[PDB]
């Protein structure tokens, strides 16, 4: 669904825009991952397991 | 001879009312072609906010 505005007054005259972010916006390959890389944005550790 | 010349004159008149219908139709379809016009804009511009 890309952002593809106009940019002249004729065919194909377009540029397409990406976005993506979130809470779930750490570290990945296609998904963020499970445990890790996905929560670190989301539930970072440091609640008791950091010690 | 007077024949065909009464008929000259005519047909010059003839000829000047044909102009005239033309005249009309050129002046609607200016009318219909600046109608074009704006609607190519609203096309653009539905182009872009289309994203």
């Amino acid at each position: 669904k890309n952002l593809v505005f106009q940019i002249g007054a004729n065919a194909t005259q377009q540029i397409s825009v990406n976005i993506e972010d979130m809470g779930a916006d750490a570290l990945g390959i296609k998904e963020a991952d499970g445990s890790i890389a996905a929560l670190h944005s989301v539930n970072d550790l440091d609640v008791t397991k950091f010690a | 001879m007077r024949g065909q010349i009464r008929g000259l004159e005519m047909a010059s008149k003839n000829s000047q009312d044909g102009i005239s219908l033309i005249q009309t139709a050129e002046g609607a379809l200016t009318e219909t072609h600046a109608i074009l016009q704006r609607v190519r804009e609203l096309v653009v511009q539905a182009g872009n906010t289309g994203t």
